[PDB]
């Protein structure tokens, strides 16, 4: 699920940029420019803090936030960079959206553009939203928003229609979570009802026949480079990151580490991770998700215990993964192993990351945490 | 903090 | 009627996981109240060192 | 034979209206069901970040 | 694609039956008259009729009541059938509008036809259809054929359906088989409930594919 796929031998090293606390309140919505080098910063305190990776990396006077716009209010937890669409929604609390050109402020110290488009959604239907992604063709620019409360419709922002609506997945209730096909295939909704819920993108058939019987929450979405027909999640509790046959909709893929048993039914383990980020390489899929215990996961599959991540606890020794094959599907146990805390001290959610060759990767927590990682 |  | 006890086992869902969410917010606040008094303390340790 | 059909037909409109405005009612109560695992979704993950 | 001017030629088609049932049987004019009874359906175990079709430019007549010959349909309205309507493909093509009449006894001395819709000859965007076209029917009514229509034939749950397989079978859908097997699943629920829909009267109008691109030819006047 990334440009380029790269070589295999990916692994993870201690290096980082910058570091950032100006969120005051917690920050669980980020988006990555694509034709610059800037991603955006957004809080629970209905603030956004734009970061421009060149300025702000260093050799200057102070990094901070270059655009910093309260006007939303609320709290801003929902923010993305439109596909070539010069413009970035953003949303609050208060059952408002925006879409603001606020790169209007490139070049000079003047005011950053205010949403170009906007929109207050229905409180009950979709209160302001819980996911929003657009669309890019060069023809036409839609993007596609959904609310916590069951309701999925897309928004051209270039149009003045709205007709493009999912039928809430009623059985599916909460909705929260979705995955994007690569090649605008189909969607699936991560959710919490115990149910799981698809989508096609082709004539936007639902399709609802996955599921986590528990009533587990789903909140996380990427495509599985293993089979255009399967899908990469990961679920709150167990440390659960497992790629889910949406034909049986169920998640048939593990790296084992939890007091839970596999897909035990109480769980014991409500410890997971979250904030996956997907590339295909080295004989797998090769992954960076957050990992909710903080534990800053590159993952494997093949050799996950033999390869390296830029998770910390420095107690434990060498990699320990364990690879197994369970009824048709190769299985993964993962096994655990003065001075200041450098690791996120919050529930880490968020992850991007730049490279040509080298780079750097950028980290935060549920409070406002910054973590750059070079 | 404030990045002045 | 298949529909509706699907509906409603999702309804009593819902209103376990809004009691869980009161619950859950006033645990939030209790952690961030205690988060920040320990930044306190460690202000005042700071201090006095 | 004439109003028992008449009948009918009416109630069977008025079912599948009733059907309509029942899986409306659901989506809405799913919409409202999503809303509040969320808040108690990131009322944890608050409080477990704090 | 092809202009209408050259070809000019007689019009002919196929028969196909009305999806209407005979529920308009006049219950109370039932009540009234004793001919009605003597109606092809009242008195068989399905209802065959006298066809007529005709087209007409926005209201002006341009051909003849086409009618079928001697087949059955009081057992079964099976209509498979051919009929050559009196319109040339240029006759008066602009504003066309095809309509249509069954003459079946509304009585025995009310033996004609009363079931009349009118759709344009060509599409909505100008596109001649030689391919079947069922048409929405006004029973105990007959067509006009004006181009304000009063019984439309030919230009929702129903109309998404029909449109999203017009789409799919045009060749627009990806490489992912196993929609289209459930596309046709679900067109299948869309179709119970719109056969579950009463109250209301259809036909289907096969019109003949011709033998000119040997298709339901799109033409455009000219």
């Amino acid at each position: 699920w990334e440009s380029k796929p790269p070589p295999p031998g990916w692994r993870p090293k201690g290096l980082l940029v910058a570091h950032l606390h100006e969120h005051k309140s917690a920050v669980n919505r980020i988006r990555v420019s694509d034709e610059h080098s800037l991603f955006a910063t957004c809080s629970n305190d209905g603030t956004v803090k734009i970061w421009n990776s060149q300025k702000m990396e260093g050799k200057t006077t102070t990094t901070r936030s270059i655009l910093t716009y309260s006007r939303i209010g609320g709290r801003v937890k929902t923010l993305t960079f439109c596909q070539g669409s010069h413009y970035l929604a953003i949303a609050s609390d208060n059952g408002a959206v925006q879409l603001l050109g606020i790169e209007a402020s490139k070049l000079p110290k003047s005011p950053k553009i205010h949403p170009l488009q906007s929109r207050i959604l229905d409180q009950k239907e979709d209160g302001c939203v819980v996911d929003m992604h657009h669309f890019n063709s060069g023809a036409q620019s839609v993007l596609a928003y959904a609310t916590v409360n069951g309701s999925l419709v897309g928004w051209d922002l270039r149009s003045s229609s709205n007709a493009w609506t999912l039928k809430h997945d009623l059985k599916s209730g909460l909705i929260t979570s979705f995955a994007v096909d690569i090649h605008q295939c189909w969607l699936c909704i991560g959710t919490s009802s115990g149910t799981m819920a698809c989508w096609d993108m082709r004539f936007q058939l639902p399709i609802s026949s996955h599921c986590h019987p528990s009533r587990a929450r789903i909140r996380r979405l990427s495509m599985h480079p293993l089979y255009q027909s399967w899908v990469i999640a990961a679920v709150q509790g167990n440390n659960e990151v497992s790629m889910w046959d949406m034909e049986t909709g169920d998640r048939r893929f593990t790296l084992w580490a939890s007091s839970a048993p596999p897909l035990s039914e109480l769980q014991p383990s409500p410890h997971s991770v979250h904030g996956i980020y997907c590339s295909p390489a080295d004989g797998n899929p090769i992954l960076l998700t957050a990992g909710s215990d903080m534990k800053i996961r590159f993952w494997d599959l093949a050799y996950p215990e033999r390869s390296y991540v830029v998770a910390g606890s420095t107690s434990s020794p060498s990699v320990s993964y364990y690879r197994k094959i369970i009824e048709g599907t190769e299985v993964v146990q993962e096994i655990q192993n003065e001075s200041l805390p450098v690791g996120h001290h919050d529930i880490i959610t968020d992850v991007a990351t730049f490279q040509t060759t080298q780079g750097f990767i950028v980290t935060a927590s549920r409070d406002g945490i910054v973590k750059v990682w070079k | 903090f404030e990045v002045r | 009627q298949k529909l509706y006890s699907r509906a409603q086992r999702h309804q009593e869902k819902k209103e376990k996981i809004q009691r869980h969410n009161r619950k859950l917010g006033d645990l939030v606040e209790k952690k961030t109240i205690d988060l920040r008094s320990h930044y306190e303390r460690l202000a005042n340790l700071r201090r006095s060192h | 034979v004439e109003k028992n059909r008449k009948i009918v037909a009416e109630n069977l409109e008025k079912v599948q209206a009733e059907a309509e405005r029942l899986d409306q009612e659901e989506a809405q109560y799913q919409r409202e069901y999503s809303e509040f695992k969320r808040q108690q979704l990131e009322l944890d993950d608050e409080l477990k970040s704090v | 694609y092809i202009y209408s001017c050259d070809l000019d030629i007689n019009v002919q088609l196929k028969i196909g039956s009305l999806e209407g049932k005979r529920e308009q049987k006049s219950y109370k004019a039932v009540l009234e008259d004793p001919m009605l009874k003597f109606s092809g359906l009242y008195q068989e175990t399905c209802s065959d009729l006298y066809v007529t079709c005709q087209v007409f430019a926005e209201g002006k007549p341009l051909a003849l009541p086409v009618r079928t010959s001697y087949k059955a349909f009081s057992t079964r309205w099976n209509w498979n059938e051919w009929l050559k309507l009196p319109v040339k493909y240029p006759d008066l093509p602009r504003n066309a509008q095809v309509a249509l009449t069954i003459w079946d006894v509304y009585g025995p001395g009310k033996a004609v036809p009363v079931g009349g819709t009118t759709v344009s000859l060509f599409g909505k965007y100008g596109m001649f259809r030689q391919g079947m076209h069922d048409l929405k029917v006004w029973p105990n009514v007959e067509a006009d054929g004006s181009e304000p229509t009063k019984t439309p034939g030919r230009t929702d749950q129903m109309s998404r359906l029909a449109k999203l397989t017009k789409a799919h079978r045009q060749g627009h859908m990806v490489k992912v088989d196993w929609l289209d097997r459930l596309t046709f699943r679900e067109i299948e629920m869309i179709n119970e409930s719109e056969k579950r829909s009463s109250n209301f009267m259809y036909l289907m109008v096969e019109f003949r594919c011709v033998k000119c691109d040997d298709k339901e030819y799109g033409i455009v006047y000219y």
